[PDB]
């Protein structure tokens, strides 16, 4: 270990860490070579004048959880190397605008957890350089606007877990790098018109766990976007034309929202959109339009008035590997040749009445397919012949009399209870994969007994 | 007997619970994975104040050192290229 002044550790590499050391002011006796200097987790309640007087050439200053209420004016002066400023978890209740003033070089400042309810009008001015902004879990009112205007090279921006309730036009004008901006957990409940206008290389906006009451149309001004998150708010509907604004959108996040109904076209033009997930839009009659919308991994769309999914839905997916349409009102199905890569199929509670041949042909990477809790009365004998590794049937609580076996005898799981007029037993030869069947009546398990957990117990449903 | 700042632990586990004002971090270099409470994440992980508690979440970034978010990333790798949170070979 290199020699160092107590009760620091030196690594050489001119980096110092005195943490945790229940020091009161910055330690001495330290190399004026030093770049980097964690004096974390101490006990300094305040930063006098030229208290860095000898450390011309830092690039890091650690001041995280020291207690820190007062900075001198002229505390930070000559750091003009400093790249990176943490002062988290600290007393600091207003932004220190005058002693940072000229940090010229500074990328990265944390001013997270410091009961901050105030910023400055002139905070920030002479931040050039800064990328990255912190101003998390404090407790500010609104966004500081004209602060936010000097800072053209920021490119993150937090403004998290705080109090702020509305968002006027023109707030983050002038944030033309702003790559990401984070807004979660306030109590914003007003964006209006023109809020965002300015941030075209916005690539996240994360607005969760706020009380938006109507789809933002602000969001319109982002031609960037790739990811959006409005989850935990209070919207009840996603219009026709939501997200025109944002062709680039990979990711929504739109749940735990009381949604209940989504425009016919609120979706559509998404063509990098990897994943639409709405569940309770019970408004909803239509299925959505989703012309030029056809890289979905996963479409669910759960909890609607919604009776006919559209012919070419397979025929237009191209990389479809999960849809779950359970609990609609679905009667009638199209062919689903054409989802090659769909591995996974809901559409329990529903109201099937029949499995035609030709319904399931083209699946070969079906995995799960479920259709309880429908009307199925009949299923074609060559229903799952062209099948490819079906390893979980679900038909149970349907209204078979029969039930095929041909393409079946991979499936690990078969549930076939609550078929009240299913009066054939299986054959264990025509099921040697089997490990779990359920059945309506007791003796259609003497095969898989003695008279593999088969079961005839309706599961009290 | 917790570690100081965890609420709750086990023998084989760590900690449990922290303190809400600390951040849980995960450790698995190992058999097992062993909880720890911290003031404040490293570097390779960032701050994640969740609604069920303040997390240490790792960066998941190809080519990251240090990280603002999952996709956000503030220093890269020695030799890489940093452009708009990413990390680049050029
Ligand atoms: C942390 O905080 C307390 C409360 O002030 C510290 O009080 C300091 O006591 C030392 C020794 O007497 C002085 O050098 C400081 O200047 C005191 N603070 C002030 C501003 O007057 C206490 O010592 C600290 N505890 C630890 C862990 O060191
Ligand atoms: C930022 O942009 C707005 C609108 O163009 C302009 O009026 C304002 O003065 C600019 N602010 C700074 C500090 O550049």
């Amino acid at each position: 270990p290199p020699l160092c002044a107590a009760p620091c550790s030196c690594d050489g590499d001119r980096r110092v860490d005195c943490s945790g050391k229940g020091l009161t002011a910055v330690p001495e006796g330290l190399s004026a070579f030093t770049q980097a200097l964690d004096i974390s987790m101490n006990n300094i309640t305040q930063l006098p004048e030229d208290a860095f007087k000898n450390f011309p050439f830092l690039e890091e200053l650690q001041l995280a959880g020291n207690d820190l209420s007062f900075i001198h004016p002229k505390a930070l002066s000559g750091l003009k190397e400093l790249k990176v400023l943490t002062l988290q978890n600290n007393q600091l209740k207003t932004v220190p605008s005058e002693a940072i003033r000229g940090l010229s070089a500074l990328q990265s400042l944390r001013l997270d957890a410091n009961h901050i309810t105030s910023v400055p009008e002139d905070s920030f001015e002479g931040l050039v350089q800064l990328r990255h902004l912190w101003l998390d879990d404090n407790s500010l009112t609104e966004v500081p606007v004209h602060p936010l205007s000097n800072l053209p090279t920021l490119q993150a921006l937090t403004l998290a877990l705080n109090k702020i309730s509305s968002i006027p036009d023109f707030a983050f004008t002038n944030l033309s790098s702003l790559v990401v901006l984070h807004l979660h957990n306030n109590k914003i409940r007003s964006l209006s018109q023109h809020c965002f206008d300015g941030l075209d290389n916005l690539e996240t906006l994360d607005l969760n766990y706020n009380n938006l009451g109507e789809f933002p149309q602000a969001i319109k001004a982002l031609p960037s976007l790739k990811e959006l998150g409005f989850h935990s708010n209070s919207i009840s509907v996603i219009p026709d034309g939501a997200f025109d604004g944002n062709p680039l959108l990979r990711t929504i996040h739109l749940y735990d929202n009381p949604l209940s109904f989504v425009g016919n076209s609120a979706f559509h033009n998404l063509s990098d959109l990897h994943s639409l997930v709405i569940r309770g839009a019970s408004m909803v009659q239509q299925f959505p339009n989703l012309t030029g919308t056809v890289h979905l991994e996963s479409l669910t769309l759960t909890g609607t008035k919604i009776s006919s999914i559209p012919n070419n839905l397979c025929q237009e997916q191209k990389m479809l590997r999960t849809l779950d349409l359970s609990y609609n009102n679905i009667r009638d199905l199209p062919s689903f040749n054409g989802c090659h890569a769909l591995e996974e199929i809901s559409l329990q509670r529903n109201q099937i009445y029949q499995i035609k041949e030709g319904t399931f042909q083209g699946l070969i990477s079906l995995r799960i397919l479920d259709l309880s809790r429908n009307l199925i009365h009949e299923i074609h004998s060559r229903a799952f012949a062209t099948l490819g590794p079906i390893t979980n049937l679900d038909v149970s609580f349907n209204e078979l009399t029969s039930f095929p076996t041909e393409g079946l005898n991979g499936l690990n799981q078969l549930k076939l209870v609550g078929n009240f007029k299913l009066k054939e037993a299986l054959a264990a030869k025509d099921f040697v994969n089997l490990r779990s069947l359920s059945v309506p009546y007791a003796y259609q398990c003497c095969a898989f007994w003695g008279c593999i957990h088969c079961t005839p117990s309706t599961g009290h449903h | 007997a917790c570690a100081k700042g965890c609420e709750l632990c086990s023998e084989v586990n760590g900690c449990l619970k922290c303190s809400p004002k600390l951040f849980i971090l995960l450790e698995r270099n190992d058999i097992r994975q062993v909880g720890v409470c911290l003031p404040s994440c490293p570097p390779g992980y960032f701050d994640a104040r969740n609604p069920d508690m303040n997390k240490c979440i790792k960066c998941k970034i190809e080519h990251c050192e240090a990280c603002f978010s999952h996709n956000f990333c503030t220093k890269c790798k020695e030799g890489l290229y940093l452009h708009k949170g990413r990390c680049y070979p050029a």
